[PDB]
């Protein structure tokens, strides 16, 4: 609820502009927020909306688009590298800190649903952390893991008023 | 309940359930003067039998045992409906397959009607009924002949046939209301075989009305307050399962009627789509009523004590 | 009615003779609720002396269960085979009141059974005495209870009886109020549709009559 209150605040600022062009940081926030909501079509159209002159002026905008290109191809092992290729200032940094978590949870849901057996090499590149999940996942979440072959096995875990509305409509 | 249910019952004034019990003399005179049943022939399609009349007819039919019994039924008409408000027995003697009403019934009819007019019975004779002890509810040849004779001169008249043996052996009343066609008039055009099997040879000579029953508010209250097995059977009636097959049959002939309406509307003058829509609304309303009963039972019993 | 026989023979006896009658009560088949027997000179003075052990046993048979007997086995006296069967039967009754689908795991742990077959023999025998009714289910390992007797009551559950019944009365009142409101709303919709239908018919006839000479 609190997050939604900030979402609609940035929406209208771009529409009203003294000359049809808003300040650079407003443009960057909308593009990054589109990535967080997985709305890829509007994110692509926003990039096409920015004039070329301002686009080349600020390379910070280009850093958002390079990450957006990877997530547009659903390249899970590649988005984690582009999100760290550039350095984002603290004004836009917290938004990226939430997009990374959203991508991380998205891979977890996709693997558990679309895969019955997945190589540990490929699964680590999906979830994003090939650091400490190798040993922690065996005993905590209960997923049986087999070494050498490296196969992971995901496992699955008031009306009365409505009715009288129907009759009052049908009989009349 | 206050204002909500104060005027919702209003025992001082007759409810909408007791409306049918009021006799309008002027309306009766107007409808009998107009004679709307002379132009058409499938005019009357519904027969509304009161609770007391049905009970008296059933008890009379069973009292004869294996011998036929007969009597008259008072009532009126309203639109396409024949309403039977009462019934009264005749002092006849008959055998297992023949009842004649020779000479004591004809005096009893007039004398009983005269006596009933004295104590405020404004209805006139509307039909005659007889029992078929053990061979279904149908009109025999002589039954069809006497029905024609009654209908040709006393124009409003419906023949009711009861079956005490099947009523007792099945647990539900076996009754049928019928009307007949004029002499040598209207020969309209797996069905014929079963039709002659369960009806008589004169299947096309008469048609069967749709029989429904009604009751007043005082009758309803007295019946539901008679035994404890009537509100227990309401809180556990379990509709949508007692009569699911009837619902499927209604959906089937609804589909047939919809096909006929689609055929008609693409190009006698009856507007079949309206009747199909009315039938669909009716059956959907029974289905939703059953679901409402189930929801009320679930909220009353299941949602108590965690 | 069987308990009434032992009650009258226990109206005056006291001491060792009275305590012997208590053991016979727990051994007589068909005596499963010891309600009237527990409101006699027993509770008045039996908490002192060597006979207080039997008083605790009678309280266990009326309100307690089999697990409540293992915990205080040292204090309570020994029980014959006939008495133990009655105690195990009442344990099934207590579980049936709480839940109407008793798993086999609960019954095995509470009754200290080890073989599934001998547990089912005990359950079937309990059905024969008609304290409980139901049907066993081997595939799901459940006992589906359809009806069970009401065990003994004390003056600390009557408030719970009032609470459950009062909640049911408020449940009926809520349903009744809902039915009235829906009836009124449906009738208002019928009147609104009828009024609009007659309003259009009234307007069309007015313009028709005007030009008819």
């Amino acid at each position: 609820f609190s997050f939604k209150k900030l979402l609609d605040q940035c929406e209208n600022q771009e529409l009203e502009a003294p000359g049809g062009i808003a300040t650079p940081p407003v443009y960057g926030q909308l593009l990054a927020l589109y990535l967080l909501h997985n709305d890829m079509n509007n994110a692509r159209y926003l990039w096409k909306r920015i004039p070329p002159a301002i686009k080349s002026a600020n390379s910070e905008l280009g850093g958002i688009w390079s990450v957006g290109q990877r997530i547009w191809q659903r390249d899970f092992p590649g988005i984690y590298t582009t999100i760290n290729a550039h350095q984002w200032s603290e004004t836009v940094q917290p938004i990226m800190e939430a997009l990374r978590d959203a991508t991380r949870r998205r891979a977890f849901a996709l693997v558990s649903q679309a895969y019955t057996s997945i190589i540990a090499d490929d699964f680590a590149a999906f979830v994003g952390l090939p650091v400490e999940e190798a040993v922690k996942g065996i005993l905590e979440q209960g997923w049986q893991a087999d070494s050498t072959t490296r196969m992971v096995l995901p496992r699955k875990p008031q009306q009365l008023a409505r009715l009288t509305d129907y009759v009052a409509f049908l009989e009349n | 309940a206050q204002k909500t249910w104060e005027l919702a019952n209003n025992m001082q004034e007759a409810q909408s359930i007791d409306e049918i019990y009021k006799y309008d003399k002027k309306q009766q005179q107007e409808i009998l003067a107009a004679k709307p049943w002379t132009k058409d022939h499938h005019y009357f399609k519904y027969c509304k039998i009161s609770a007391l009349a049905l009970l008296k007819m059933v008890m009379h039919a069973r009292s004869g045992g294996n011998l036929a019994v007969m009597g008259l039924m008072l009532g009126k008409v309203d639109g396409e409906t024949m309403i039977i408000m009462d019934s009264f027995a005749l002092p006849v003697e008959g055998t297992e397959t023949r009842v004649n009403a020779q000479a004591a019934a004809y005096e009893y009819m007039a004398a009983y009607i005269e006596n009933a007019k004295q104590v405020g019975r404004l209805e006139n004779a509307i039909g005659w009924y007889h029992s078929h002890p053990g061979y279904g509810c149908w009109l025999s040849g002589i039954n069809v002949s006497t029905q024609m004779l009654n209908q040709q001169f006393q124009e409003p008249f419906v023949a009711v046939v009861i079956d005490p043996t099947r009523t007792i052996s099945a647990g539900k009343v076996n009754l049928g209301a019928f009307r007949t066609y004029p002499k040598g008039y209207k020969p309209p055009d797996t069905i014929p075989l079963n039709k002659i099997e369960d009806f008589g040879v004169h299947c096309k000579q008469y048609y069967a009305l749709e029989v429904s029953y009604f009751k007043s508010s005082l009758d309803r209250k007295l019946l539901e307050l008679l035994w404890n097995k009537y509100w227990v059977n309401t809180l556990s009636s379990s509709s949508l399962l007692t009569n699911a097959d009837y619902t499927t049959g209604q959906v089937f002939d609804l589909s047939e009627k919809l096909e006929q309406s689609e055929a008609q509307l693409g190009r006698k003058s009856e507007d079949k789509l309206a009747k199909a829509t009315r039938d669909s609304c009716k059956t959907t309303i029974e289905a939703i009523h059953g679901l409402m009963s189930q929801v009320i039972k679930d909220k009353l019993f299941n949602q108590i004590n965690i | 009615n069987l308990l009434e026989q032992f009650i009258l023979l226990a109206k005056g006896t006291s001491g060792s003779a009275l305590t012997a009658l208590i053991s016979q009560v727990l051994e007589a088949p068909g005596v499963y609720v010891f309600g009237e027997l527990l409101e006699l000179a027993n509770v008045q003075e039996l908490a002192e002396g060597a006979n207080a052990a039997y008083l605790q046993l009678l309280n266990l048979f009326a309100y307690g269960t089999y697990p409540d007997y293992i915990a205080n086995k040292e204090s309570l006296p020994e029980l014959s085979t006939a008495q133990q069967n009655k105690l195990k039967h009442l344990t099934i009754v207590s579980l049936a009141s709480r839940m109407k689908c008793i798993p086999y795991s609960v019954l095995l742990k509470d009754l200290e059974m080890r073989n599934l077959r001998e547990l089912e023999d005990l359950i079937i025998e309990a059905v024969y005495t008609d304290i409980i009714q139901g049907k066993l289910d081997q595939r799901n390992q459940l006992l589906e209870v359809d009806f069970c007797i009401g065990r003994d009551i004390r003056k600390k559950d009557i408030n719970n009886i009032v609470k459950t019944l009062h909640e049911w009365c408020d449940g009926c009142e809520a349903v009744l109020l809902g039915i009235e409101q829906q009836v009124l709303r449906a009738n208002q919709y019928k009147e609104n549709h009828n009024r609009t239908q007659q309003q259009v018919e009234a307007e069309v006839t007015n313009i028709k009559k005007t030009l008819k000479a």
